[PDB]
RNA sequence: AAACUUUCAACAACGGAUCUCUUGGUUCUCGCAUCGAUGAAGAACGCAGCGAAAUGCGAUACGUAAUGUGAAUUGCAGAAUUCCGUGAAUCAUCGAAUCUUUGAACGCACAUUGCGCCCCUUGGUAUUCCAGGGGGCAUGCCUGUUUGAGCGUCAUUU
RNA sequence: UAUCUAGCGAAACCACAGCCAAGGGAACGGGCUUGGCAGAAUCAGCGGGGAAAGAAGACCCUGUUGAGCUUGACUCUAGUU
RNA sequence: ACGAUCAACUUAGAACUGGUACGGACAAGGGGAAUCUGACUGUCUAAUUAAAACAUAGCAUUGCGAUGGUCAGAAAGUGAUGUUGACGCAAU
RNA sequence: GUGGAGGUCAGUGACGAAGCCUAGACCGUAAGGUCGGGUCGAACGGCCUCUAGUGCAGAUCUUGGUGGUAGUAGCAAAUAUUCAAAUGAGAACUUUGAAGACUGAAGUGGGGAAAGGUUCCACGUCAACAGCAGUUGGACGUGGGUUAGUCGAUCCUAAGAGAUGGGGAAGCUCCGUUUCAAAGGCCUGAUUUUAUGCAGGCCACCAUCGAAAGGGAAUCCGGUUAAGAUUCCGGAACCUGGAUAUGGAUUCUUCACGGUAACGUAACUGAAUGUGGAGACGUCGGCGCGAGCCCUGGGAGGAGUUAUCUUUUCUUCUUAACAGCUUAUCACCCCGGAAUUGGUUUAUCCGGAGAUGGGGUCUUAUGGCUGGAAGAGGCCAGCACCUUUGCUGGCUCCGGUGCGCUUGUGACGGCCCGUGAAAAUCCACAGGAAGGAAUAGUUUUCAUGCCAGGUCGUACUGAUAACCGCAGCAGGUCUCCAAGGUGAACAGCCUCUAGUUGAUAGAAUAAUGUAGAUAAGGGAAGUCGGCAAAAUAGAUCCGUAACUUCGGGAUAAGGAUUGGCU
RNA sequence: UCGAAUUUGGGUAUAGGGGCGAAAGACUAAUCGAACCAUCUAGUAGCUGGUUCCUGCCGAAGUUUCCCUCAGGAUAGCAGA
RNA sequence: AUUGGCGAGAGACCGAUAGCGAACAAGUACAGUGAUGGAAAGAUGAAAAGAACUUUGAAAAGAGAGUGAAAAAGUACGUGA
């Protein structure tokens, strides 16, 4: 039997959560996260995948810094009080 | 088609030699100045059986000529080496069993192994069980040496190339036959995964090029050029006669 | 019994004990509370009683 | 428990009346919920892709 | 597991703070839209897939 | 003849269609040019008197500072001259800060909350051991500094 | 177990549905035509029928639709000489 | 010639006895004469085929002396056999 | 006829627009238009034009919703439940007690690995889930809980993975793992200019990751909680790292003595540099020994049985780590010199290369005695009599046996064309650098003394309900401990400790089934076919053919016996 | 079948025209005579199915010729405007 | 030039099965080892005035009472096929 007796021999994992991205994906013995291409310096992004992009594109998470740079642009990168 | 299981076998992964309980490589001292010019004695240490190989080892522990360390040789053993044995490697050394001597030194006739193909390296020729080569002759003027090869064939080496006088030891060998199926994977479960060996006339077509037929057959000619492309060559491959001898064959 | 923040280890649990309150502790043993936090059970010398020291700090 | 959540919910404000009403609340509409999905998987979750049904077609 | 690492056991806390019911005096607020907890995930149903 | 079945109406159900709304989307036009080793985008974990989420934020944690407005926030509690004022607010503006663990990620590593090393400092009879605090230690490359190597080589010198 | 009761309680299928004989008919009707007949509501079985249910027949053919595979088909090609 | 004391189940033998029963439940080989076929032990179509199929020991053939044979990589100062050397490796 | 647009009717409308319902009315052949009634609550229409995402019954159409089937199929494997009380609105299912039972130690028991993630435990509590029920729950609400120098990760390396220098590729990147590289870190004591050069020496090594089952420094008992534990508490130890004081030890013969020797000790300098050992190792068989368990006798307590019998049946009588002394097969030393060859194992091996014999040396696995430690724990008795339940008493002793079972282990034997890891780390040895002489000093592998030992995991399940199979699924998932009887047996059957008594029930007993049996006479006549079933079956004894590769065939075939009691 | 070519955990290697195969086209996450995911892609169809309001008027063809043409087109013809 | 970013103005556009997948705690819940896949879900009323109080019931609720313009608006909430 391949189904349900095969379905309860399995235990291990194959993937782990990954330190860049918080997928849990990161490949164990490849030592590769298949989501974000860690610990590739470059993310693992793609054409084919644009909901892929979407998901992780800019404007998904905090922007604790690229918020602000809006209001310090239309005020001309000022200093001082 | 498939790639066909010679081809993948050049890969890797599963086909490397598995060589977890080899005792290292065995190999002869190496062409320093003492060995070139004079001789340098060697004890035999110890004796083993080496996994995978059919002829046991000789550790030979040589003092270093240019410091305290002692360096341990692994050779391979010669019928009559034993534990407790002086063995002389090198240009002066004598003609007893066991020493290392270069080709140029040893008269004709001298029966030797795990010969050094071309001075410097580390021994290359007539090293299986039970192996030698003999000395057919010698060119001073040339440095070179005729050579008889355990496949017969006659070979000119440099006579500056060295060889372990004797035989390999561990003959005879292949005289008994395994009986069991397991003997052979014993064997060969120390060698390098190519064993079973699956018949190709029993594969299917996309597997082998004998492969496929509603009988088992090869049905074009199995004897295969030199010119053909990797993945075509199976069977006899550049074949210069195939079918029984029925001749002398020489000896 | 103290709730401690996570960065700390059983030296620095030590030294604060020490410092905020003028006691001597005779050892630390802590743990990660299962809410994700350090819980340290921080036991005094001989000459001090916890249920002083307990009620000093404002609990009872 | 000196205080105990029903006195830290009364000070913020729900009596136990009031608690007890919402939660009934919370639960009804999480089993309305649970009635809606269960009735709309019910159609389509039994759809196999390599389902091999022993007498073959 | 029993040996777990403590990157888990962060997970496991978040987990556990997480799974509670609404705080019942948010339901009174103005333009409240929040009707229940709907990501309240408990063991028996849906695993953490970490 | 009842029952039952069928059709219709009324009322009541199941269901959420229709109608009416709309802080959303889509398309077009106009204007601007501003991410990041001064650590970005992204991620994990935490932060509220009472919050799980969304939003905000980083151990100074739904935030601090500055400036403007000028009396609230609000579900409850609390605060209440805090309000004819350097002053409320989940206000707006934002030029000073904080900015955990990460992340190009940068001492070495990582499925470890693992292992170092250096300077200053403090404690423990301590330059050496242990511990706390503070500051650092990536690579490629450029210019320059300093120390060098080579019979590659010049001259001087015994 | 089936059966009867308390509790719980689905699925397949379903144009409308359901008594036959013959006739003609897409050459084997539940309905059409001519006859036989025909009285509510039903229970446990039953396997004749519903050309019963399960799947856009896999057998066969067509497609100027493929794919696996072979060769001495056509045209190329890695390697190699 | 040889005495005292302590402690095991193991085999045989004999009576007596019984509604001739007694491995009293449980446990627990059907055998013989052959033929086809595969030597055997072993392995595979997980979820319709466990076979006479595959494998195997044995036998035989082929290539190769490393500047090599067989094989891999897009390339490389790349790699498997090879920690190897014809009583070996490789293809059958 | 519909959505939207331009114009118009100063169009309709909260005194009710749009919509929706209406076997009520009217108009048109029709698409459709109009009105009344009800419901309703904020927008909408006629006409002239414009515009299109503009008209549904189908498409095995898409989404959503609902039927008949139908209170039907069914809720039937895992032996099994029954009585009373309590609680409660309500009890077949909860709780307690009383029975009856099972799992039967290769368990339904007691712990873990992977995995799960708070399921653990308490109080409250039933909306939903628990395919019946529910007061109960792995459910719901709120909290509590996981304590380490010694247990693990951490450290090592294994098959491997993978940077740097290099070298390819347009390139993401690929090869490679010590290589065509100018690759650094230890010992110091130091100059007191200074950096970390150094007195300067040494080293030439080759980044790093890879095991919670391999290697590895060090811990045990007793007690304790709602839930923790080799972690807490009491008590008792050890290891590592570090300062170190005292005592001892050692010398004018500077770095100890003794023994013929194997070798002994409380110690008893020792760099660079090398050597060696440990780490470090297959599998099976029988044998010796130990531990734990099992069986059993005496005796000191309790319980049970007692028509009758029973010196009875059941039960407690235990000693941890760690420390001192002692203790061993093997091995080795000395004396001696062997044929009349001897010693000896279950197993044939050993001796002039020195046997047997006499006497010694060692390893201390291991057992014994003692300290730990009876003060614990256990079992009883008496008095207090809500008490943490207290207080006080005793006894806790001496043996026996074995092809017993599990396990550890020693010396051996067999097998291989199989000879069955590595590294960290620790030690020792060779060498003799350097240092130390008369209160001169050297040490400090001896005893005692002092300080510290971080981070992370620690609850629970580990499965007919806590993992995966869509679920509370007869499936699947690695391992440890294992009582008594029968019996060859961790087979089958029954029991002890422990754990459950969970699976929707009640009433009847038709057909057809599923599962389990038996059938007179015949005995394959059934059937594709002896398919299914039946027969034989354990042990001891007798007997055993053809053929054969001489090993087998073979338990051949075929017969006899079988208890109990003395 | 049950001491070995045995069974099994963990670590590790091999990745899609590739792996692995004591060889069945087997296994490669219920997928294998070429896995899974996304994009090119609304891939193309001489083939099947559907193709939504009313009324009025007119109202056919399955034939000629040519096509790797024979389930289809072009061409005339028939039909409307 | 501009389907990205920041800020604006508009439409013979769609109007909750439409329009982006998302008018909402939407790239959320959830599935898959992973690449990825990926929803559903708006409307009480002007104002909660969200039904004090009595009564039957163990309770949920029911019957009265009451708020409301309307419970033929009762958090299952416009209309309600």
């Amino acid at each position: 039997g391949k189904g349900t007796p095969s379905f309860g021999k399995r235990h291990n994992k194959s993937h782990t959560l990954c330190n860049r991205c918080g997928r849990r994906s990161f490949h164990v013995q490849k030592k590769t996260c298949s989501s974000c291409g860690y610990p590739a310096a470059k993310t693992r992004s793609y054409n084919w995948g644009a909901k892929a992009k979407r998901r992780h594109t800019t404007g998904t998470g905090r922007m604790r810094y690229l918020k602000h740079v809006s209001r310090r642009f239309k005020n001309g990168f000022q200093t001082g009080s | 088609g498939r790639v066909i299981r010679n081809q993948r076998k050049g890969a890797g992964s599963i086909f490397t030699s598995h060589t977890r309980l080899r005792q290292g490589a065995a190999k002869l001292r190496t062409l320093d100045y003492a060995e070139r010019h004079g001789y340098i004695r060697g004890i035999v240490k110890q004796i083993v059986h080496d996994s995978g190989r059919g002829a046991p080892l000789a550790k030979v522990v040589f003092r270093d000529p240019y410091k305290y360390r002692l360096r341990e040789e692994i050779f391979i053993a010669n019928e009559g080496v034993h534990t407790g044995q002086f063995i002389y490697a090198g240009k002066k050394a004598s003609l007893n069993v066991g020493n290392v001597l270069p080709l140029g030194s040893v008269p004709e006739g001298t029966i030797v192994s795990n010969v050094e193909e071309k001075p410097g390296d580390r021994g290359a020729l007539a090293r299986a069980s039970g192996n030698y080569v003999i000395i057919i002759g010698h060119n001073p003027d040339e440095n070179k040496t005729r050579v008889r090869l355990p496949s017969g064939a006659k070979k000119v080496i440099s006579s500056d190339a060295r060889g372990v006088i004797g035989v390999i030891a561990g003959g005879g060998r292949v005289d008994k036959p395994l009986l069991k199926a397991g003997r052979a994977f014993h064997k060969y479960r120390l060698k390098r995964n190519s064993w079973p060996k699956t018949r190709g006339v029993a594969m299917n077509p996309v597997d082998h090029p004998h492969g496929g037929g509603n009988h088992q057959h090869i049905g074009k000619a199995s004897t295969i050029s030199r010119g053909a492309v990797s993945g075509q060559k199976a069977g006899l491959i550049a074949a210069r006669r195939t079918g029984l001898l029925r001749g002398s064959q020489k000896t | 019994v103290f709730q401690v923040s996570m960065k700390a280890n059983k030296y620095q649990i030590k030294k604060a004990v020490k410092e905020l309150y003028e006691v001597d502790v005779l050892k630390v043993n802590t743990l990660v509370r299962p809410n994700g936090t350090k819980k340290a059970y921080v036991r005094l010398t001989a000459d001090y009683d916890a249920l002083d020291i307990a009620n000093r700090i404002g609990y009872i | 428990r000196t205080i105990t959540a029903a006195d830290r919910r009364m000070v913020s404000g729900v009596t136990e009346k009031q608690y007890k009403k919402g939660m009934k609340k919370m639960q009804q509409l999480e089993k309305n919920a649970i009635n809606t999905q269960i009735r709309r998987e019910i159609k389509r979750v039994n759809f196999q892709t390599h389902y091999r049904d022993e007498l073959l077609q | 597991a029993a040996q777990k690492s403590f990157r888990i056991k962060q997970k496991m806390a978040k987990a556990k703070k997480q799974n509670r019911p609404l705080p019942q005096w948010i339901r009174l607020r103005t333009n409240n839209t929040i009707r229940y907890n709907a990501k309240r995930r408990n063991w028996r149903r849906t695993k953490m897939n970490i």
